[PDB]
């Protein structure tokens, strides 16, 4: 959201870096890994068992580029978050009943796993940025729970 | 730390980390005040710049914190009731700022051991973090 001209072109530079099938399927399998009540969400794709299965489940995969997708976009509507996501959030909040706090969640995940894969170009000064765009992702996808 | 197989991911995966805690106890540190801003008033007294010898000399001393509690699985609220009453009692800590300090010292375990950094491992030291969390949060 409100930020920087040069903090700006750097959160892009590092998108156009970012495997969105690799880093994709990594954040949703960590979510369901990590805070494993998200997996009730997600209850047909089928064996969401111990982390091997999570990982290597092509659902899991395809789902999770579908998401990271929908982040890009963000990535790339600096300035009009609300409106990019005035959908995911009506299908959130009323046909899947998400609560707004999970959100915040899968955003950290996906700054860990940049972290990971980025190594120390992930500088604190970066970070200190994709924290700003996963906080306005996450309000804008809670914007429509009232 | 609390399950068994927890307790031996917790212990493993610090022999990873080793000899580089307070290194790794001022980078997360470091991520926490300019991507958490709030934090870092709950430190005039500090040299907010980054090098400074001061947020430096004090993630030595929150690594040092951290290796202990790696020792102490089977008894946290004993071995940290100290800190516990450093960070609740005098200093008025707030219960949303451990998640922040939690994130980024996780944030940076990723960035200098990434093929360790496993999901199951992940979990863990989430976990760990969480206990370590409470403990110094556990005065309120
Ligand atoms: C970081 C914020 C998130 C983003 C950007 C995101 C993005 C998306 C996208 C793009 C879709 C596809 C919509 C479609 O198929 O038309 C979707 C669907 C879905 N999302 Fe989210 N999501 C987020 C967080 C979450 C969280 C935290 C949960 C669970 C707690 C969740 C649960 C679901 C479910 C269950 C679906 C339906 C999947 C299906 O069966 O087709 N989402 N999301
Ligand atoms: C993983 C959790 C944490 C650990 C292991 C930890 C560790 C420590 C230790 C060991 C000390 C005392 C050093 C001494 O006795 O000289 C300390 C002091 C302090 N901690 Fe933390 N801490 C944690 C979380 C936090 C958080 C979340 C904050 C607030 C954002 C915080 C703020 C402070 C402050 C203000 C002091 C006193 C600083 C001074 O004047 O020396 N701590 N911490």
């Amino acid at each position: 959201v409100q930020l920087s001209g040069e903090e700006k072109a750097a959160v892009l530079a590092l998108w156009d870096k970012v495997n969105e099938e690799e880093v994709g399927g990594e954040a949703l399998g960590r979510l369901l890994v990590v805070y494993p009540w998200t997996q009730r969400f997600f209850d047909s794709f089928g064996d969401l068992s111990n982390p091997g299965a999570v990982m290597g489940n092509p659902k899991v995969k395809a789902h999770g580029k579908k998401v990271l997708h929908s982040f890009g976009e963000g990535v790339h509507h600096l300035d009009n978050l609300k409106g990019t996501f005035a959908a995911l959030s009506e299908l959130h909040c009323d046909k899947l009943h998400v609560d707004p706090e999970n959100f915040r969640l899968l955003g950290n995940v996906l700054v860990v796993v940049l972290a990971r894969h980025f190594g120390k170009d992930f500088t604190p000064e970066l970070q200190a940025s994709y924290q700003k765009v996963v906080a306005g992702v996450a309000n804008a996808l809670a914007h429509k729970y009232h | 730390v609390l399950s068994a197989a927890d307790k031996t991911n917790v212990k493993a995966a610090w022999s990873k980390v080793g000899g580089h805690a307070g290194e790794y106890g001022a980078e997360a540190l470091e991520r926490m005040f300019l991507g958490f801003p709030t934090t870092k008033t709950y430190f005039p007294h500090f040299d907010l710049s980054h090098g400074s010898a001061q947020v430096k000399a004090h993630g030595k001393k929150v690594g040092d914190a951290l290796t202990l509690a790696v020792g102490h699985l089977d008894d946290l609220p004993g071995a940290l009731s100290d800190l516990s009453n450093l960070h609740a009692h005098k200093l008025r800590v707030d219960p949303v700022n451990f998640k922040l300090l939690s994130h980024c010292l996780l944030s940076t375990l990723a960035v200098h051991l990434p093929n360790d950094f496993t999901p199951a491992v992940h979990a863990s030291l989430d976990k760990f973090l969480s206990s370590v969390s409470t403990v110094l949060t556990s005065k309120y």
